[PDB]
């Protein structure tokens, strides 16, 4: 029953997706955390601080060389030298501080994963950090990668946030590749690196106002019956399977409750914007 | 004699946060709070339709969005002229009120208490400090240290599952969470039901079982260990509170009400005195002596001399004051929770009616942790009457048009503290959108004066016999429950 571990960091990120992570069940999160996984580093939970915390990161990433996951929650910022983004703060053979940028620490710490995995739209595409009027040179870890010319394998979770379901799931899926390659193969990815497992459903195909829409029957407001798609829903565009799944353990979701924003999506939010004007 | 100590990443808070303390003859002596981490999300929401911008904000914070929200909602509802139905203004409450009850729970267990108990022997519980002084370290009797912090860790373990079906009941009328979708300008999109009201009560009435017989009671008995705690992380004592959760349709009444309370004295709250200073702070202002939100200005430099962080830094009437629990309490000066009365007496031999009957205790790293649970506590009671209050299918939402021209601002309490949203229209676009947040009010830098923020002074005189295992510094940070995403945004 070994467990995969992971290295989760947080660039320019809301801790939303660590969040929603908590809310998983079918495992819940008590059993992620003493059954599934070894979550070996996460700033918001870990017991450790500063310099332990940091030596032992460092420690997992060796001990566990080429066998970990490489958790990325939030976007990279590259503008003054990586400056919007201080992760931590190391100290040397002599006494003297020096300050870790997260692209220092992405460039450092994904050559040593097994894989990296971006959760939520910001690390894998840019998102709500990357959007426009934003001046920190803010990038996702796709383009980071290829700006560094990085060669590591990367499954890109999005969402804002992605559902637990999803991120549980890649995670699994990716680790039983890796200790059954040709029982377990990799979840086939779409063009933007997401598993087609979630993010290959139209939300509009499968939602239950299809009919509606069909027929014309359109809300007149947000508490008025009818298709939200005057109100302004990207689900047309939108490409996740929150339809089927919903959120919060099957409580509500976007559509019904109110308009989907297409938060999944690479070009969220201002392909996506306005949020209250039809697409 | 003095030595430094820098904690970088100080962990379990939400974000970037750095701590750096001078140490002399076993206290803290100086100390230094830095947030390390930018997104601008002043300058992100410019040129947009304001509408857009209760989606946006909440993305500074996966922990406290729906605060954001409702600031941001009830700026565009200032702003855009329209007034919220009484069924909108509840549907509002009991999305809201649900989160912080997830996000006092979050806090305790998940990021505070690690720092008294002893976790299981695998990550993320271990590394820890080596001398920790946890309860299994203070508690003399063996058998009774082993089963207090059974009891603890019994608790966090539990409190995972509780804090997730306190989203599910934000989810219920706000669609999802982290990042609800059902409050917008004009009030709330799904008008609650009878059967969802009914399935909001019940994970309700689990959660508040939860907050009573197991989180009050092992508030109480932690403090009865750690009594040294109630008597150091005290700072300026100075605080403030926006109120939070209006009672009635024209926001006159609130469940914790406005006020200031300043060396010594309370007065009332006037939002005309809150400035921000960047003398320590990596932005440029264009003009001198601090700038009141109305008119702030999101210019980042992060090559300023002198500067150390990206938190800017309120004053009000050019005092520090912290925010939270601790200062809505305060301020608001409730009936303690009938556990509290009991177990003040019981464990401590304190006769205690009303908050401020705790006196100094208040305002120490355990009068932090007792204000937030007691707190949650009175947010229960609260919700439990909304719960009585909402009438299913009674209109949430009245239509509204985006303004070309106006301003508007949403004033409300994040869990964490004060938060108000400041909103500008032009052109039916935002001109000028300035956020002035919780954790902002706590964990900022000096100002231009040299005035320490609050957990810096609140750090001043802690305990740190131990240089290798300066337990206290975090112990005292976490007690303010900073979140860097809100504090810089
Ligand atoms: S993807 Fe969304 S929820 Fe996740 S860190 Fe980014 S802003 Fe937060
Ligand atoms: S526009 Fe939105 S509400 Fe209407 S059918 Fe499509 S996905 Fe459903
Ligand atoms: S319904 Fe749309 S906005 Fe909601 S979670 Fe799914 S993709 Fe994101
Ligand atoms: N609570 C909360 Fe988040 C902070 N600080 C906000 O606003
Ligand atoms: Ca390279
Ligand atoms: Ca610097
Ligand atoms: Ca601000
Ligand atoms: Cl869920
Ligand atoms: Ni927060
Ligand atoms: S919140």
């Amino acid at each position: 029953a070994k467990k995969a571990p992971v290295i989760w960091v947080q660039g320019q990120g809301c801790t939303g997706c660590s969040v929603s992570l908590l809310n998983a069940v079918h495992p819940r999160i008590k059993e992620i955390l003493l059954d599934v996984i070894s979550l070996e580093f996460h700033p918001t939970v870990m017991a450790s601080e500063g310099e332990m915390a940091l030596a032992h990161m460092y420690e997992i990433a060796e001990k566990f060389n080429g066998n970990f996951f490489l958790l990325v929650e939030g976007a990279i910022p590259t503008a003054k030298e990586g400056r919007y983004c201080i992760v931590g703060e190391t100290l040397d053979a002599k006494g003297h501080h020096h300050e870790v940028t997260m692209m220092e620490l992405i460039r450092d710490l994904a050559p040593k994963s097994l894989a990296t995995v971006a959760v939520g739209t910001c690390s894998a595409y840019g998102g709500i950090p990357a959007a426009e009027g934003n001046v920190t040179g803010s990038k996702s870890v796709r383009d980071f990668f290829a700006d560094e010319k990085i060669e590591k394998l990367l499954v890109n979770v999005p969402g804002c946030p992605p559902h637990p379901d999803w991120m549980v799931g890649t995670l699994v899926a990716a680790w039983s590749h890796v200790l059954n390659p040709t029982e377990h193969p990799l979840p086939e990815l779409d063009d933007d690196g997401r598993p087609l497992l979630f993010f290959g459903d139209n939300i509009h195909e499968n939602c239950p106002y299809l009919d509606k829409y069909d027929n014309s029957e359109f809300a007149e407001t947000f508490t008025k019956p009818g298709c939200k798609a005057e109100l302004g829903c990207k689900g047309p565009s939108t490409y996740a399977d929150c339809a089927k799944r919903r959120w919060n353990n099957g409580i509500n979701w976007c559509v019904e409750n109110a308009v989907c924003i297409g938060c999944v999506e690479p070009d969220f939010p201002d392909g996506k914007s306005p949020f209250y004007v039809a697409e | 004699g003095k030595v430094k100590i820098s904690i970088d990443p100080l962990t379990r808070v939400e974000g970037h946060l750095k701590i750096e303390v001078e140490v002399k003859d076993g206290k803290v002596v100086d100390a230094k709070c830095s947030g390390g981490m930018f997104r601008g999300f002043e300058q992100i929401l410019r040129g947009r339709d304001p509408r857009d911008s209760s989606q946006i904000v909440q993305r500074i914070c996966g922990v406290c969005p729906t605060a954001h929200c409702t600031a941001s909602v009830m700026a565009q509802d200032d702003a855009f002229g329209v007034k919220v139905t009484t069924n909108g203004r509840i549907t509002r409450n009991l999305i809201f009120g649900a989160n912080y009850l997830q996000s006092h729970i979050l806090h305790f267990y998940h990021l505070a208490a690690l720092d008294y108990v002893k976790g299981p022997d695998v990550s993320p519980f271990v590394p820890r400090y080596a001398n920790a002084d946890l309860l299994t370290d203070r508690i003399k009797d063996g058998a009774k240290a082993d089963a207090t912090n059974t009891y603890g860790l019994n608790q966090y373990l539990k409190a995972l599952e509780i804090r997730r079906i306190c989203h599910e009941m934000v989810a219920m009328f706000g669609g999802r969470m982290p990042h609800v979708q059902g409050m917008v300008v004009g009030g709330a999109t799904e008008i609650p039901t009878a059967d969802k009201v009914a399935e909001y009560a019940a994970r309700f009435k689990e959660v508040q079982k939860f907050v009573i017989e197991e989180y009050l009671p092992l508030i109480y008995t932690l403090g009865s260990v750690y009594t040294d705690l109630f008597e150091t992380g005290i700072g300026w004592k100075n605080v403030i509170a926006f109120g939070v959760f209006p009672e009635d349709d024209d926001y006159k009444t609130f469940l914790l009400k406005p006020g200031v309370y300043i060396d010594g004295k309370d007065e009332e709250f006037d939002s005309k005195l809150v400035k921000e200073y960047v003398g320590h702070s990596f932005f440029d202002h264009s003009a001198p002596g601090g700038l009141h939100y109305s008119v702030g200005e999101t210019n980042p430099n992060p090559d300023k001399p002198g500067a150390y962080s990206f938190v800017k830094a309120p004053r009000y009437k050019d005092k520090p004051c912290e925010v939270g629990p601790l200062a809505r309490m305060w301020v608001q000066n409730p009936e303690l929770s009938p556990v509290g009365q009991k177990l003040l007496k019981e464990l401590y031999g304190i006769e205690a009616k009303n908050f401020r009957d705790l006196g100094d205790k208040a305002f120490s790293i355990m009068g932090r942790h007792v204000a937030r649970a007691e707190e949650t506590w009175l947010t229960a009671v609260a919700v439990e009457k909304w719960l009585k209050q909402v009438q299913p299918g009674a209109e949430t939402y009245v239509k509204s048009e985006i303004p070309d021209a106006a301003e508007g601002t949403g004033f409300t309490e994040a869990p964490r503290g004060a938060l108000l949203h400041y909103l500008k229209i032009k052109d039916k676009k935002i001109e000028n959108y300035q956020i002035v947040s919780a954790t902002l009010w706590n964990a900022n830098p000096r100002d231009d004066m040299g005035q320490r923020g609050p957990i810096e002074e609140a750090l001043i005189g802690v305990p740190v016999p131990d240089i290798k295992n300066p337990v206290n510094v975090g112990r005292l940070v976490r007690s303010y429950d900073p979140x860097l995403g809100c504090a810089v945004h």
